[PDB]
């Protein structure tokens, strides 16, 4: 029994051990209650504005579209405190924890950004934060690990399974299975068991709401398309949500093509994986023929989640949203382009979204189109990766 | 299913609880695992719980995580596990065999085909650790169609509605969880379960086996005394494997001792 | 002959070779003209809002003041595009260059942030940017050097003198001495020859203007004090400018005390240096007994400019502003405090300002005071420095 | 000052321009620098321009930056430079000695005391490279009080007002800049200066010496032909020092040759 539908069509559900069902039910109840509570909404708005810096700019990028009939805006979540959109929803979830009487936060992280977002929200609001991270990630992400420790969070390496994000996700749930009366699991994407896909959407939807108001103000009409990079799906569903009922607005999600779809070395399960059940949901995933969970590979470390949020799989199935892929090399070119021609260093994740927009433009330069790219993060964290690629390349 | 009915009837006559060890199939290799299982049986196991190695065992503590990892290091696959299960049943006519599965391994090639394979090899029950009663429909239907008992978890805090659901939908045995958390001998359950055990009987549930954190003879006797039909022990068995990897001889000897002692504790 | 007074009392002036006087006069003219031009102002406002993200949040920091009668706000310039306040004035100066018909920018940088700000402004606006940097700085600041190169700027190592910031400053002027018909010198602090101290102030004054409006909205009155870290003086004069005529508002500038004033290893010439003439102005400076320019030392690499802006020396002399110092260790404690208790990683520069505010609070915890700290930058760039200190410390 | 008047009067009689080398005092050491300067004089220098090593020589190109650096590497200080200047004047009665200063070295211990020291040691002029006419008041006043010629720069684009200021305030000689930019032999001036030279004479300015980028005899002759009283050469002289650091013998020989040739070019 739930208040809300746990499924988007065939996708989603609540595939957790029985012991965790009361935790999910409690969290759903609390969310539904909070969404009707003007006091909770005011607290949330106050944090978003005065702490995180909302609203974020919508920047018109002229240099990169010169000589074409594309008009391109970037929604600047890279300017949010923490440097990625993840901050919006961690503040909301931290408030939900408080609403339920919990003083402790559990989070998982792969590349580190969700851990950092979870840590900063926890430090602000006086919650005791513990963060599970695959040992291979800990070793690879020293900077983010130190940021989390500076903010007072406990970072716990996970050595089981493949010692990476999916293994961190498991550990977080194992802990929650015993600790949920006092601890809230601050899941980091729009995926997992209900109610998380719903919650993370609603706590990210201001991205699209603001985009809508900003583009109406600047252009007097809705965008032809909004474009976002799709890991588990939070920044994308944040951008899409407010436009779903505007059927003239294209919703384009870009999964990482990695070394190329045909190589199998990619992170695009929505279009090129196979539906399975994992981490509490029925969704497309990266998996072996015999059902073991596989790697999600991208030049961008943040696209390591081996599945995708169920609402994305649903919106795809009904044809409301379209999903495409962008390869490592395409993302790199987009990264270099934005730095040189707009002076914005984008996350490599967000570079995938930009690259697709740039392809839309270049393929059909005389097509009149008004595009928004969700620039979900800044790219400072990526400059070493890019440096190493360019050097090894003789570039 | 019916292997459980016959076992429970017979134990009722023998005035005994059931002692049921868990191990991961193929840990630490196929051949050693087959010998391990034969040893469990010879030493007095009343039934088996057998895990198929899975990449994401999110209801298991470190002991069983590590068992999953050792089987993977030996290249063990679900296909090989099913060959093992066929051979186990080929050797032992009556002992109930239950699998501990995770959902993706059941759904992967079709839920119906999964349970059909189970029926073919002679499995008696399947417990899917990450499927709550709310999601159980296609699993329990497939199971019953193929004469497999679907095993449902009754948490220590189960409310009346959940007790009625587990009682109605389950067959074989009802899994009575000792406590919250994940599998592990390092955490003993501390909640009294006799009220649940009584309500399950009132609702004609399948007989209850207590599981999670059972690692000592006193806990087996306690489960029987509280009204349960028996007890499952996993981590404590698997720890003996882990301990004895370098000595198959000592391994089997210690498994035999442990199971013998635990089964003896099941005498009313 | 100038339009504006080149001096603040005894401090400032135009001490450049004769050949550069027409460049200064031209730039002054252009500035005065621009400040009256509603079109220039609209272009500037558009860039600040839609590109850089203004206005910046004013965040109330509750955890760190709990149990005292201090109320503390942080003006969040760390949230500006680029991650420091320097972005505000580079956009203004880049527009001034365009106004004068120049397509080229010269900039100096020490720790790299001004170079990065200059590069990003130049990339946005299609200007050819060259950036002089002391060879010792280039070697020490690989990340910033790469950011500048990604944004298409030419980074030119300077090997003369002490191969650090002051030497970069010299080189920029040497270039400008031959190139000023086509190139604008985008000086990076509120110092140098007139008109730069005036210009940089006016192109930073929105910090204080916004702070004023925000604190009136939140508190219904002006702050008791505004507090900023003082290198050459831009972020501080940006915060102070709009409050100068509000004589009840304390203006507190914090120079780096380094290893301690008494050690001579510091960056606090305003209070502990000696007035001299260098880089085009008469101002307090770090200098040897015989008049050679010396090092400005701080744990924070960004506090390397060996002098201070003339308006600061003036406001000190008349007693309108008060200047203090904070040591390396004090700044470190402030950095750790903000990370752990507010989830904001501050620039080590800004940590000096925070540390002084925290001292005001702790020294007199029952004193009712409403303080704003100008958090001029974010501290991601500093996490390695801090890590190394904490490790070497057995902490 | 008066040493310049007497020199210019005498050169007028000899029908010659003045050739005036620049070097940094104490480059590459005090002792070698003193021998260098004596060699410049013996080889025909009409006057000297001498730089005090400064940490921030922002009107100098790399050649002279490097000269500043070499003197610093030998520990040369303004105090030592003033000892050198006293000794130079003690040896040579009539040759005009001009210093190339930067403002902070003049202001450091008081502007008045600076010019008083200059007077004491027998310096004739001071050019402060980063003081424009707009800031010159305390410098030129101090200079005149101590019988020192304040040297003013006339840029190639000087307007009428600037020509009148430089003409009125200057003494000794007027510095006629060849071009924009900084000192350096690698950049020759390409603007015709005869109009400036005529206007400076009309306004009774001190005689003009052309400087910046003069590195060859033809440029000395050109300056004289255009109406200037002579020419200053710095970088080209300093390059000979830089080239010959390893051989004081070859260094002096090449300095002698170069100055001899440049002075010969000053014959009308
Ligand atoms: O003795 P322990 O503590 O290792 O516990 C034995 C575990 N082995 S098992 O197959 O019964 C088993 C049963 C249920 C499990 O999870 C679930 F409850 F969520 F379904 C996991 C394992
Ligand atoms: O021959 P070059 O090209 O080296 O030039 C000679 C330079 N030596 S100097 O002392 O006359 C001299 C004169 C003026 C200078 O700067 C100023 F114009 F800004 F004042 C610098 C040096
Ligand atoms: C975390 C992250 C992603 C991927 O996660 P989503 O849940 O799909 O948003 C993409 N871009 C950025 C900048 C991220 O930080
Ligand atoms: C550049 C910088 C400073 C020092 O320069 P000011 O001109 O004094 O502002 C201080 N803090 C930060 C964050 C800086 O980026
Ligand atoms: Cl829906
Ligand atoms: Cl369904
Ligand atoms: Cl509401
Ligand atoms: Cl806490
Ligand atoms: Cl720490
Ligand atoms: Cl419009
Ligand atoms: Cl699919
Ligand atoms: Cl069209
Ligand atoms: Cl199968
Ligand atoms: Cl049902
Ligand atoms: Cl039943
Ligand atoms: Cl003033
Ligand atoms: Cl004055
Ligand atoms: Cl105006
Ligand atoms: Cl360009
Ligand atoms: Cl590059
Ligand atoms: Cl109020
Ligand atoms: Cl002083
Ligand atoms: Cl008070
Ligand atoms: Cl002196
Ligand atoms: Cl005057
Ligand atoms: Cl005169
Ligand atoms: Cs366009
Ligand atoms: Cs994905
Ligand atoms: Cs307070
Ligand atoms: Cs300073």
């Amino acid at each position: 029994t739930t208040l809300l539908n746990p499924y988007f069509g065939e996708f989603g559900g609540m595939y957790v051990p029985q012991i965790l069902m009361p935790a999910l039910n409690q969290l759903e109840e609390a969310f539904v209650s909070a969404q009707k509570d003007p006091e909770f909404q005011a607290q949330f708005a106050d944090l978003l504005k005065n702490y995180a810096g909302r609203p974020t700019a919508l920047t018109k990028c002229q240099n990169i579209t010169a000589g074409t009939r594309t008009t391109l805006y970037l929604k600047r979540e890279d300017l949010l405190h923490g440097g990625a959109h993840k901050t919006n929803q961690v503040l909301g979830q931290a408030l939900l924890a408080k609403r339920m009487g919990k003083s402790e936060i559990i989070a998982e992280t792969g590349a580190g950004q969700h851990g950092v977002a979870s840590a900063l929200a926890s430090a602000l609001l006086g919650l005791k934060c513990r963060i599970y991270m695959g040992a291979k990630d800990v070793e690879r992400q020293s900077p983010n690990v130190f940021r989390m420790r500076l903010m007072g969070a406990e970072v716990i390496p996970v050595h089981s399974g493949s010692a990476t994000l999916k293994d961190a996700c498991n550990e977080a749930l194992r802990d929650w299975s015993g600790s949920y009366e006092t601890a809230h699991y601050m899941l980091g994407t729009a995926a997992g068991p209900h109610p998380y896909p719903t919650i993370v959407r609603e706590f990210q939807r201001m991205i699209g709401e603001e985009t809508k108001a900003q583009i109406l103000d600047k252009e007097g009409r809705l965008p032809d398309a909004v474009i976002a990079c799709v890991g588990g799906g939070s920044n994308a569903i944040g951008m899409f949500a407010d436009f779903i009922n505007d059927t003239s607005v294209g919703l384009i999600g870009v999964e990482p093509g990695g070394h190329g779809i045909e190589t199998g070395e990619h992170g695009a399960p929505l279009k090129h994986g196979r539906v399975g059940i994992y981490f509490g949901m029925k969704a497309p995933m990266m998996q072996t023929a015999d059902g073991q969970i596989e790697e999600s590979y991208s030049i961008s470390a943040g696209l390591d989640f081996p599945s995708v949020g169920p609402q994305h799989a649903y919106l795809n199935s009904i044809g409301r949203a379209d999903y495409v892929s962008i390869t490592d090399d395409e993302a790199l070119e987009a990264f270099k382009t934005l730095c040189r021609h707009e002076g914005i260093i984008p996350a490599l994740e967000s570079s995938h979204a930009l690259a697709h927009a740039l392809k839309m433009m270049r393929e059909q330069p005389e097509k009149e189109q008004l595009l928004v790219v969700n620039l979900a993060g800044r790219g400072d964290k990526d400059i070493f990766t890019v440096h190493d690629i360019l050097k090894a390349r003789g570039e | 299913m019916e292997r459980y009915e016959n076992l429970f009837a017979q134990l009722n006559d023998r005035r005994e609880g059931a002692f049921v060890p868990f191990v991961t199939l193929g840990d630490p290799g196929i051949e050693q695992s087959l010998k391990i299982i034969d040893t469990l049986i010879d030493a007095g196991a009343d039934a088996l719980e057998l895990g198929v190695p899975f990449s994401d065992p999110l209801a298991d503590g470190p002991t069983i995580q590590n068992a999953n990892l050792r089987a993977f290091a030996a290249g063990v696959t679900p296909a090989q596990c099913f060959e093992m299960l066929a051979l186990i049943r080929e050797k032992h006519p009556t002992i109930p065999i239950g699998l501990l599965m995770y959902a993706n391994l059941v759904f992967n090639n079709g839920i119906d085909a999964f349970y059909a394979r189970c029926e073919q090899v002679g499995v008696d029950s399947v417990l899917v650790a990450d499927v709550p009663v709310e999601e159980s429909a296609p699993f329990r239907q497939a199971a019953l169609r193929h004469n497999i008992a679907p095993i449902f978890i009754c948490p220590p805090n189960a409310d009346d509605d959940l007790l009625r659901q587990v009682a109605s939908y389950g067959r074989g045995y009802t899994y009575l969880l000792s406590r919250s958390g994940v599998t592990g001998a390092e955490n003993r359950g501390a909640l009294p379960l006799h009220h649940l055990i009584e309500k399950l009987k009132e609702y004609h549930a399948a007989p209850a086996l207590q599981g999670f954190g059972i690692s000592s003879p006193e806990q087996v006797s306690a489960a029987v005394r509280a009204g349960a039909a028996g007890a499952i022990s996993g981590s404590a068995i698997v720890k003996i494997i882990e301990k004895n990897l370098a000595s198959p001889k000592q391994m089997l000897a210690e498994l035999r001792s442990f199971v013998s002692a635990m089964k003896a504790a099941s005498r009313a």
